[PDB]
C-alpha cells in the first residue's frame, strides 16, 4: 500500500477502506472507531474550510493587482471594521459594516442553526442516526456528478495542501508583515536572499 | 561486551571475588560492579535499571547539545550571543530573545516562564505515560526498551543483534554521563569553555591541568 | 523596575523614612543610658541589625508602596519578568517539596504498620527506628508519588471505600 | 451457600457501619427461620463500640 | 405519644427491656433468632422518649427505635 | 507581631495584581499597566462606535467616585 | 532501665522532643540567617 514513509508499516485501525489513508497514526488517535467517524468527517469539514479560507485571503491581493477593488488585507479587516467601515468590493454603499461586536453575533446567530442542521444530519432538532454525513448530495450537488472514492481522494488531498497552505499564510503573515502574494514575489526575485533562512 | 558468566568483568583477569552473586549477567552492561551493594534488593535492581538508562539516554543528548551550538559557531560563521553552554540561558533573560540558528525569524522566544511551563506540562505528560508502560504512542514491551513508535526502523526485531545493541547503548550512556560530569566541573573550576578547555590541552599537554587550578584550593 | 505603580525600595524616601524614624526611637532609649553601659551596647546592636536589614531590603529589588513599605508580586509571571521570584515562587517549590515529604513519611509509616498485629498500639507509641528509616529515605518522595500514581496504587478503589446511604 | 467459618466477606448492607468493608465469618445457624443467620466478625468497631454482627447471605460478596 | 417500633434484626438480648425506665418494653416470644425472643412495645403510652434503649442495643443499627411525636404529661415527665 | 516588635518592614504585603490588573483592563491608569481600555491601541478602546467611553474613563479615573476604588495589600 | 526507652517512644514524648528541635533549629536559622522576605 502506498504510505507516508518509504516502507512504513500501517497501524491495525487504518485498513484503507476510507479516502486518504496513508497509514499516518503515529499518536494512535483513530484507535477507537466511534472516533474516527468523527475525525473523519473533521478532516473533511477542516479541509473546506481551508479551501474557501485561502481562496477569500487570495482575493484582496489578485483583486487589488487586477485593478478591481482595494479590498483590506485578510490581516487586516477585523481592524478595518473596528475603526471604520468595511464597504464591499469598495463600494460605501455596499453592506458598509462597523461595528465587529454585531458582526460577531451575527456570525454565531447565522452559522448556528447550519451548523446544528449539519450535525442532526436533516433539518431537523435531533440527529437522524449516529452517522455523520460529509457529503449530502441533494441541493448541495446541483451537478449531479460525485461521491465516487476518487473524487473523495481529490478532496481530501487539496485540503490538506490548502491547510498546511493557511498554516503558511499565518506564519508568513506574522514574520514578513506583508501580503502572501507579495512573499511569492519577493521569493521569485531573489531566491537566495529572500527566503526564511537568510537574515 | 556479552552476557552470561564468563562476561568482560570491572577488575579485568583479577576479577575472581570483586563480583557481587546477584549480578549473574543477565542485563546489559553488567560487569559485576556493585560495591555498595546498591543492587541486593531485586525490586530496587530494576528501577536503578531504568535510572541508569534514563540518566544515560539524556546525557547522551545532552553532551550533544551542550557541544553543538559551540562547534557551529566555531566551524561556521553562525553568530550565537553567548554559544557556551554554561552562558546560554541568560540570551532569554533582560529583554534579549532566543533565535534558533541565531534566526531572528525561528522561535524568537522571550518569556522564560511560558518556556518552562509548556515543559514542564510536556513532561508531566510524557513521563507519566512513560511509568505507566502504556500512552497515546502504544503499550511498551519493556519499561526501558519500548519498541514500536520509538524502534520505527525495527532494529529489535532480531534478538542476537538487540542483545548487543543493548550492550552498545549502555556503554555510551556511562561515557556520556562521565562527560556531562567532565562539562559541569570543568565549567566550575576553570570557568571556560569545554572546546576551550580541550584546545588548551591541545596547545599544551603540560602545565594546562587540573593541576594549574589545584594549587589554588 | 517599577512596576504596578511601586517604586523601588532603593529609591523610595518614604523607605528612608522609616528607617529613620525606627533608628530615632533607638537614639531617644540610648539617651538614658551611659555610653559604655551593656544597655548602650545592645541598643546598639539593635541599631546595626535595623541599618542592615533595610540595605539588604534596597538591594534586592523589593518594591515599595506609598508607606514605604516592601511589596511582594504573586503572579508568577510578573515575578519572573521583573525578578521576583524570590518572594513567593521560590518558596513555593520549597514549600511543596518540605509538604510532600512529611506527607510521604506519614503515609509510609501508616502503611507500613498496617500490617501488624495489633496497628493501632503502633500510632501511640511510635516505633522510632522504623520512623527514622522512612523518614530519611523520603527524600526523594516524587519517585513513590509518581509511581503510584501512574501504576494506580494511589488510590482504593471506590468497591472498597466505605461510604453512607446515598 | 453460606461462607466458612473463617472466611472473609464483604458488607453490602448499607445502612451498616461496616459497608464495603471486609469482615471475618465466626459462625453460620443451619435454620432456615434465622433471619439473620451469618455472625461477622470487624477490626473496626462501630459508633456503639460493638464489633461483631449478624448478617444475611444477600448482604454478603462472598 | 411517642412511637417504639421493633425491626426484625432483633436478637433477643433483652439489654433494652431492662434499660427502659418506665417498663415500655418487653420480650415475647419469637423463631427469628437463635434467642427465641423478640423485644416488643406494648405500653408505649408510658414512653418517655429518654432513648436508653436505643444506647442499649448491640445491633448494627438498631432494632429498636423511638420516633418522639406528641407530648402527654405522661411523655413529658411531669410529676405536676 | 512585626508591628508590635516595631518593624513594619517585614510585614509580608501581598500586591492584589490579579485584581489590578482587571481594573487595568477596565480603564484604571494608576498601575500602568497598559492593557484593553487602558492602551490607547487595542481593539477594545478603539472600537468606533464605543461611545460611552469617555464618559466611562472619566468616571474610572476620578478619585471621588467610588468606581473601582484603587486597592493594595 | 528495661521499658524507659518504650517510654520515651510514646507519643507526647516524642511529639515534645521533635517539636524541640524543630523549633531550635529554626530559632538558630534565624539568629545566623535573619530577616529573609
Ligand atoms: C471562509 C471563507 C471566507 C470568509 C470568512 C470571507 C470573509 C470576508 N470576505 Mg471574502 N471571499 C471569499 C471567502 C471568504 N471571505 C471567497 C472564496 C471569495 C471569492 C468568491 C471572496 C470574495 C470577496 C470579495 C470580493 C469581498 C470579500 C469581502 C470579505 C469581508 C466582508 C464580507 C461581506 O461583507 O459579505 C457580504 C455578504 C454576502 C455577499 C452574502 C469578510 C472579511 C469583502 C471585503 O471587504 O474584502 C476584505 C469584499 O469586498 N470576499
Ligand atoms: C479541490 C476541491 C474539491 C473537490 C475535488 C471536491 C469534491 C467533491 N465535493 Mg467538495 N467542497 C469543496 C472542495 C472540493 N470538493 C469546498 C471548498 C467546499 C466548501 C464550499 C466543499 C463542500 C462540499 C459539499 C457541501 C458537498 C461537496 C461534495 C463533493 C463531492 C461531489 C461534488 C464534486 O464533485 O466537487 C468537485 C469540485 C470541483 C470540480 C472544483 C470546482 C472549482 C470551483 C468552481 C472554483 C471556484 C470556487 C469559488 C470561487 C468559491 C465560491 C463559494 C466531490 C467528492 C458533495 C457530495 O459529497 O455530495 C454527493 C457535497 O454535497 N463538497
Ligand atoms: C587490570 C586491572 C584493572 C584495575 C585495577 C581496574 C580498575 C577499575 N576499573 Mg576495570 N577493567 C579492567 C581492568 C582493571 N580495572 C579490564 C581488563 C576491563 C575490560 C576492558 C575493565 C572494564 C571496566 C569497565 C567497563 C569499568 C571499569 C571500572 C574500573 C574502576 C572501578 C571504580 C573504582 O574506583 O574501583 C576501577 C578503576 C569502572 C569505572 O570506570 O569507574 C570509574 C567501569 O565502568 N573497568
Ligand atoms: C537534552 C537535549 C537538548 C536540549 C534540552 C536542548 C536545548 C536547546 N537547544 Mg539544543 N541541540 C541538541 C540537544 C538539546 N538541546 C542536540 C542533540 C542537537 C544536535 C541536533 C542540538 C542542536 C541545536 C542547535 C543548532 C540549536 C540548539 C538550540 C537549543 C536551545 C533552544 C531550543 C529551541 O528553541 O527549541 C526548538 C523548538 C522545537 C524543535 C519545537 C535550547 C537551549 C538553539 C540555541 O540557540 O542554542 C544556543 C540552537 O540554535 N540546539
Ligand atoms: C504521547 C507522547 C509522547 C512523547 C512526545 C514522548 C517523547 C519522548 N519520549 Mg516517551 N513514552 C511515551 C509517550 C511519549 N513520549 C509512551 C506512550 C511510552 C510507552 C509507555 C513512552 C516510553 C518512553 C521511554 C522508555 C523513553 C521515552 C523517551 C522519550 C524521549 C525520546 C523518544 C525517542 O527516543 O525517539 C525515537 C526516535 C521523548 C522526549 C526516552 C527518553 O526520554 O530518554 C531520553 C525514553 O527512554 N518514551
Ligand atoms: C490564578 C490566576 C492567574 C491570573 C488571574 C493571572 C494573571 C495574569 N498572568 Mg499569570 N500565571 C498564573 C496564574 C494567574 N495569572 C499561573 C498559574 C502561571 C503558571 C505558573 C502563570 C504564568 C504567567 C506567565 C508566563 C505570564 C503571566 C501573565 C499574567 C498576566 C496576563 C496578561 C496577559 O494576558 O497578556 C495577568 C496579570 C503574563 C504577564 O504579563 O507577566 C509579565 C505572562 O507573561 N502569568
Ligand atoms: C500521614 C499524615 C497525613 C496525610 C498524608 C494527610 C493528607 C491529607 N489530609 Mg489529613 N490529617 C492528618 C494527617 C494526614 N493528612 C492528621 C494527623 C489530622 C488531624 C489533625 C488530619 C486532619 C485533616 C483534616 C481536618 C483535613 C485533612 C485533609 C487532608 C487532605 C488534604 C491536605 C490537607 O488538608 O492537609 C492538612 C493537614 C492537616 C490539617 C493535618 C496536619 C498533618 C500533619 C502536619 C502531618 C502528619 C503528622 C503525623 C503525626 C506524622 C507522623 C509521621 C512519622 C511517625 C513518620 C490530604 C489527603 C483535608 C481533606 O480532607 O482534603 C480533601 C481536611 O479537611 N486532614
Ligand atoms: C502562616 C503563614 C505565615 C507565613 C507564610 C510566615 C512567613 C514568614 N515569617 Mg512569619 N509568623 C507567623 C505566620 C507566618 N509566617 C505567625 C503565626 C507568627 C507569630 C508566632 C509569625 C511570626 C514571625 C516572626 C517573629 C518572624 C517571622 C518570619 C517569617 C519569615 C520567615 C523567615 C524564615 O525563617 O525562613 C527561613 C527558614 C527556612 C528556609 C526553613 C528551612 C527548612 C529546611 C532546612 C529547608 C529544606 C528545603 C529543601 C517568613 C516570611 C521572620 C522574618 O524575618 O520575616 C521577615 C521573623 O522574624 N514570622
Ligand atoms: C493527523 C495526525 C496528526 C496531524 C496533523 C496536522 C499536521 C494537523 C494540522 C492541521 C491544520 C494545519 C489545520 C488548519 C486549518 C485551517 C483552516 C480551517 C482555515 C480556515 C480559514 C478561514 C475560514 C479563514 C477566513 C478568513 O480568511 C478570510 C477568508 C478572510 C479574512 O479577512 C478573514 C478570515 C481570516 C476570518 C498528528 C498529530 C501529527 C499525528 C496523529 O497521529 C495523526
Ligand atoms: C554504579 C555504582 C556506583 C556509581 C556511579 C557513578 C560513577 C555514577 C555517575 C553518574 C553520572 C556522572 C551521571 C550524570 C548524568 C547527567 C545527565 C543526565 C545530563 C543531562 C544533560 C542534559 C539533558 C542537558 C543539557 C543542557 O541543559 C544543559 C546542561 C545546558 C543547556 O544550555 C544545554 C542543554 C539543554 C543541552 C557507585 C556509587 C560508585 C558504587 C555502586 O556500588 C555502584
Ligand atoms: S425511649 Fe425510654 S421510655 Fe421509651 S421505650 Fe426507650 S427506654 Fe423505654
Ligand atoms: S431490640 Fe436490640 S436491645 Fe432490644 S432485645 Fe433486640 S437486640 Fe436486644
Amino acid at each position: 500500500r502506498p504510505t507516508w514513509f518509504p516502507g512504513a508499516e500501517a497501524p491495525a485501525w487504518l485498513t484503507g477502506e476510507f479516502p486518504g489513508d496513508r497509514g499516518f497514526d503515529p499518536c494512535g488517535l483513530a484507535r477507537d472507531p466511534v472516533d474516527f467517524a468523527k475525525f473523519r468527517d473533521s478532516e473533511v469539514f477542516h479541509g473546506r474550510w481551508a479551501m474557501l479560507g485561502l481562496v477569500g485571503c487570495l482575493v484582496p491581493e489578485v483583486f487589488g493587482n487586477l485593478g478591481i477593488a482595494q479590498l483590506p488585507a485578510w490581516y487586516d479587516a477585523a481592524t478595518v471594521a473596528n475603526t471604520s467601515n468595511l464597504d464591499y468590493l469598495g463600494n460605501p454603499n455596499l453592506v458598509h459594516a462597523s461595528n465587529v461586536s454585531f458582526i460577531a453575533l451575527s456570525t454565531l446567530l447565522l452559522m448556528g442553526p447550519v451548523e446544528a442542521w449539519r450535525w442532526n444530519g436533516a433539518l431537523a432538532s435531533e440527529a437522524k442516526s449516529a452517522e455523520r454525513t460529509t457529503y449530502p448530495g441533494g441541493p448541495f450537488d446541483p451537478l449531479k456528478l460525485g461521491a465516487s472514492p476518487e473524487l473523495k481522494l481529490k478532496e481530501i488531498k487539496n485540503g490538506r495542501l490548502a491547510m498546511v497552505g493557511m498554516f503558511g499564510f499565518w506564519a508568513q503573515s506574522y514574520v514578513t508583515g506583508e501580503g502572501p502574494l507579495a512573499n511569492l514575489a519577493a521569493h521569485l526575485a531573489d531566491p537566495a536572499h529572500n527566503n526564511l533562512l537568510n537574515t | 561486551k556479552w552476557y552470561g558468566p564468563n562476561r568482560p568483568k570491572w577488575l579485568g583477569p583479577l576479577s575472581g571475588g570483586a563480583v557481587p552473586e546477584y549480578l549473574k549477567g543477565e542485563y546489559a552492561g553488567d560487569y559485576g560492579f556493585d560495591t555498595a551493594g546498591l543492587a541486593a534488593d531485586p525490586k530496587l535492581f530494576q528501577r536503578y535499571r531504568d535510572a541508569e538508562l534514563q540518566n544515560g539516554r539524556w546525557a547522551m543528548l545532552g553532551v550533544l547539545g551542550c557541544l553543538a551550538p559551540e562547534v557551529l559557531s566555531n566551524v561556521f560563521g553562525v553568530p550565537y550571543p553567548e554559544p557556551v553552554w554554561f552562558k546560554t540561558g541568560a540570551t532569554i533573560l533582560n529583554g534579549g530573545s532566543i533565535d534558533y540558528l541565531a534566526n531572528p525569524k525561528l522561535i524568537h522566544a522571550s518569556n522564560l516562564l511560558l518556556t518552562l511551563v509548556l515543559e514542564l506540562v510536556f513532561f508531566f505528560a510524557a513521563e507519566t505515560w512513560r511509568e505507566a508502560g502504556e500512552g497515546p504512542l502504544g503499550k511498551a514491551q519493556d519499561k526501558s526498551y519500548p519498541g514500536g513508535v520509538f524502534d520505527p526502523l525495527g532494529l529489535s526485531k532480531d534478538p542476537a543483534a538487540f542483545a548487543e545493541a543493548k550492550v552498545k547503548e549502555v556503554k555510551n550512556g556511562r561515557l556520556a554521563m562521565l562527560a556531562m560530569l567532565g562539562l559541569f566541573v570543568q565549567a566550575g573550576v576553570t570557568g571556560q569553555s569545554p572546546l576551550e578547555n580541550l584546545s588548551a590541552h591541545l596547545a599544551n599537554p603540560g602545565v594546562n591541568f587540573w593541576t594549574s587550578y589545584a594549587p589554588t584550593l | 523596575e517599577a512596576i504596578l505603580g511601586l517604586t523601588p525600595c532603593a529609591e523610595s524616601a518614604k523607605f528612608q523614612k522609616v528607617l529613620t524614624k525606627e533608628v530615632k526611637a533607638l537614639e531617644k532609649r540610648e539617651k538614658l543610658y551611659e555610653p559604655g553601659s551593656a544597655p548602650f551596647q545592645a541598643l546598639e546592636a539593635t541599631k546595626a541589625k535595623t541599618q542592615a536589614r533595610f540595605a539588604k531590603y534596597a538591594e534586592s529589588g523589593l518594591l515599595c508602596g506609598a508607606d514605604g513599605l516592601p511589596h511582594l508580586i504573586s503572579d508568577p509571571g510578573l515575578a519572573v519578568k521583573y525578578g521576583h521570584a524570590g518572594e513567593t515562587l521560590i518558596p513555593t517549590i520549597g514549600f511543596l517539596y518540605v509538604a510532600g515529604y512529611i506527607g510521604t513519611a506519614g503515609r509510609t509509616y501508616l502503611q507500613e504498620i498496617s500490617t501488624r498485629q495489633k496497628p493501632t498500639q503502633s500510632e501511640i507509641i511510635i516505633d522510632v527506628p522504623l520512623a527514622t528509616s522512612i523518614a530519611f529515605k523520603s527524600w526523594d518522595w516524587p519517585n513513590k508519588a509518581v509511581k503510584e500514581l501512574a501504576s494506580g496504587t494511589l488510590l482504593e478503589d471506590a468497591k472498597n471505600v466505605p461510604v453512607s446511604r446515598r | 451457600a453460606g461462607p466458612a467459618r473463617g472466611s472473609t466477606v464483604k458488607v453490602t448492607r448499607p445502612e451498616s457501619y461496616w459497608y464495603n468493608q471486609y469482615g471475618k465469618v465466626i459462625s453460620v445457624d443451619e435454620s432456615g427461620a434465622i433471619r439473620y443467620p451469618v455472625v461477622v466478625r470487624f477490626e473496626k468497631e462501630n459508633y456503639q463500640g460493638v464489633t461483631t454482627n449478624n448478617f444475611a447471605l444477600d448482604e454478603l460478596e462472598y | 405519644s411517642h412511637s417504639v417500633k421493633i425491626y426484625n434484626t432483633c436478637i433477643g438480648c433483652t439489654q433494652c427491656v431492662r434499660a427502659c425506665p418506665t417498663d415500655v418494653l418487653e420480650m415475647v416470644p419469637w423463631d427469628g433468632c437463635k434467642a427465641g425472643q423478640i423485644a416488643s412495645s406494648p405500653r408505649t403510652e408510658d414512653c418517655v422518649g429518654c432513648k436508653r434503649c436505643e444506647s442499649a442495643c448491640p445491633t448494627d443499627f438498631l432494632s429498636v427505635r423511638v420516633y418522639l411525636g406528641s407530648e402527654t404529661s405522661r411523655s413529658m415527665g411531669l410529676a405536676y | 507581631v512585626m508591628q508590635a516588635f516595631g518593624t513594619p518592614e517585614k510585614q509580608i504585603l501581598i500586591e492584589p495584581v490579579f485584581a489590578q490588573w482587571i481594573q487595568s483592563a477596565h480603564g484604571k491608569n494608576i498601575y500602568e499597566l497598559n492593557i484593553l481600555l487602558s492602551s490607547d491601541s487595542s481593539n477594545a478602546f478603539s472600537a468606533s462606535q464605543a461611545i460611552w467611553l469617555p464618559g466611562w474613563l472619566n468616571g474610572i479615573n476620578d478619585k471621588s467616585t467610588s468606581l473601582f476604588l484603587q486597592i493594595g495589600p | 532501665m528495661k521499658y524507659f526507652t518504650t517510654y520515651l517512644s510514646t507519643a507526647p514524648v516524642v511529639a515534645v522532643l521533635w517539636f524541640t528541635l524543630t523549633a531550635s533549629l529554626l530559632i538558630e536559622i534565624n539568629r545566623f540567617f535573619p530577616d529573609i522576605l
